[PDB]
């Protein structure tokens, strides 16, 4: 029994999106799915939930009137369709399975999807290196869109000592996100150090050789 | 005293045709009632359940039924749904404490217990302290009824599910209101 | 409405206490999730002290009719998260969460490691240059990242992304720039980055010339 959601998604704002929630188990049986939602670096928010084998859905007073939760037992798929997106409407959904047990809980949480809600427009990022006892040495990933951007060192062959910062929400609508690490100052003029920045929503692949 | 066989007892009757203990004369207690974490809730309307213990009060009623959770809401003084308007309405001068546990081990079966029914269907509005226990075929249409239940003709009194696997919005609640006079 | 603490800060070993106030919460029903950064909400604590099947008994819950409190005992370096609690109000239909704990391991004073970043070459050829000042692996949280250009401090153009409290040992890490156009960087010389933390004796600067 697991919960496996629906891909991240980027909507104009003032749009409309669904969000799928498939129970890995076959059907999702006798059990009830609630969805909670979290903006971005805020606290969990409960916006409804339904209980696919009644098909009777009730929705929290604050979103009551703007989602609409269905599903259809044919595919056994939990659907979440949030109209008039705002620019705060960006969050992680979550869905989650309502337990029997607890007398108010949730029990198996999904992976959470992603909706910007944003106006902005897709664009790859630009990978600028820092070249520097221990030494510090990065690539500077800058102006991208949307947020996921995964970064490694020389294809997975370090990890000890990184440290990938956070996404910084520039003025011009987009990101702009630094990793860094730490290597020996002996090793610099031998091993050959390069980051590799992955950006699947544009379909970027950058590598760029590290050097002072 | 005979509330011992009104919270333990071993089946409670619908919303639609709830019960009533005539509690009087009898050395009461409120502080066991509080103190037992056997409980979902204890919401006071009114009354202070401090100084429950001590009070000297004419005669007290106990209303006994079973709901949903998310119909517990609607057991307060000036709320509507399907509760509180067909099945069971509280005074908006309420001066009383309305008890409510989960019961999903006792009101809910596997295969569907549909014998906890709740009036989904009426005409008039139910007064406060009302109970309605007919099986008028409901007409909402112009074409009238009159005994068959065809198109826009429905059986007033519809089942609960009661699932245990679902989630806790969805089962049964037992709710005891001790009303006071 | 489950009102928490902004952020709790407990030594290791010694038991962290999160308090969980709200109005007429259930005598048998606060939750408690704990999350990590990225991950889903997993539930540790639920039916007020009850715990599921795989929770350590080092979580330990209590509620005291009007507040209910989180109890870590033991606390270690595996234990930063956010703490959010959750009850199912009756009188509500409504599942109301809590504002949210922040969970941070105390640690010797660390002192961060600075470094500076100048612009590379290829960024300047893009008309904007931004430059780097990296804090690695310091405690506490609380730094303070000016920017001295020619001896000038500089406001409005910086930005601090500091990354979680690490897994073992418990340590941040914060990276500042600072954006100008290329333009306004031929302007000036010595760009710096003076740091001020605790466990420093004295600000460090680490600065380097334009070429």
């Amino acid at each position: 029994v697991q919960l496996q959601q629906s891909g991240a998604e980027v909507k104009k704002p003032g749009s409309s999106v669904k969000v799928s929630c498939k129970a890995s188990g076959g059907t999702f049986g006798n059990w009830s799915i609630s969805w909670v939602r979290q903006a971005p670096g805020q606290g969990l928010e409960w916006m409804g939930g339904i209980a696919p084998g009644r098909g009777e859905a009730t929705y929290a007073q604050k979103f009551q009137g703007r989602v609409t939760i269905t599903t259809d037992e044919s595919t056994s798929t939990a659907y979440m369709e949030l109209s008039s997106l705002r620019s705060e409407d960006t969050a992680v959904y979550y869905c989650a399975r309502e337990t029997w047990y607890t007398s108010g809980g949730m029990d198996v949480w999904g992976q959470g999807t992603t909706v910007t809600v944003s106006s902005a427009s897709t664009k790859g990022p630009s990978v600028f290196p820092l070249a520097p006892g221990t030494a510090a040495l990065g690539c500077l990933v800058k102006d991208y869109f949307p947020e996921p951007v995964t970064v490694s060192w020389n294809s997975g062959a370090l990890t000890s000592g990184v440290h990938t910062f956070p996404a910084v929400l520039q003025s011009s609508g987009l990101y702009s996100l630094s990793s860094v690490v730490t290597v020996p100052s002996s090793s610099l003029g031998t091993q050959t150090y390069i980051c590799n920045v992955n950006h699947k929503p544009s379909n970027t692949k950058v590598d760029k050789k590290v050097e002072p | 005293c005979p509330f011992g066989e009104v919270f333990n007892a071993t089946r409670f009757a619908s919303v639609y045709a709830w019960n009533r203990k005539r509690i009087s004369n009898c050395v009461a207690d409120y502080s066991v009632l509080y103190n037992s974490a056997s409980f979902s809730t204890f919401k006071c309307y009114g009354v202070s359940p401090t100084k429950l213990n001590d009070l000297c009060f004419t005669n007290v009623y106990a209303d006994s039924f079973v709901i949903r959770g998310d119909e517990v809401r609607q057991i307060a003084p000036g709320q509507t749904g399907k509760i509180a308007d067909y099945n069971y309405k509280l005074p908006d001068d309420f001066t009383g404490c309305v008890i409510a546990w989960n019961s999903n081990n006792l009101d809910s079966k596997v295969g569907g217990n549909y014998n906890y029914l709740y009036r989904l269907f009426r005409k008039s509005n139910l007064k406060p302290f009302e109970r309605d226990i007919s099986t008028e075929i409901y007409q909402a249409g112009s074409t009238p009824c009159n005994g068959v239940e065809g198109f826009n003709c429905y059986f007033p009194l519809q089942s609960y599910g009661f699932q245990p696997t679902y989630g806790v919005g969805y089962q049964p609640y037992r709710v005891v209101v001790l009303s006071f006079e | 409405e489950l009102t928490q603490p902004p952020s709790v800060s407990v030594a290791p070993g010694k038991t962290a206490r999160i308090t969980c106030g709200g109005n007429n919460i259930g005598r048998k029903s606060v939750h408690w999730y704990q999350q990590k950064p990225g991950q889903a909400p997993v539930l540790v604590v639920y039916d007020d002290s009850d715990r599921p099947s795989g929770i350590p008994e080092r979580f330990s819950g209590s509620n005291s009719g009007n507040t209910a409190t989180l109890t870590i005992s033991r606390v270690e370096a595996g234990d930063e998260a956010d703490y959010y609690c959750q009850v199912y109000d009756l009188w509500s239909s409504d599942y109301v969460f809590g504002t949210g704990t922040k969970v941070e391991i105390k640690r010797t004073v660390a002192a961060p490691s600075v470094f500076i970043f100048p612009p590379s070459d290829e960024q300047l050829k893009s008309g904007t240059a931004s430059v780097v000042c990296l804090l690695n692996n310091f405690y506490p949280r609380e730094a303070k990242v000016q920017w001295k250009v020619d001896n000038a401090l500089q406001s409005g153009n910086s930005q601090e992304s500091v990354t979680e409290q690490d897994s073992k040992d418990s340590t941040y890490s914060l990276s500042s720039t600072l954006t100008l156009s290329k333009a306004d960087y031929e302007k000036h010389k010595v760009y710096a980055c003076e740091v001020t933390h605790q466990g420093l004796s004295s600000p460090v600067t680490k600065s380097f010339n334009r070429g």
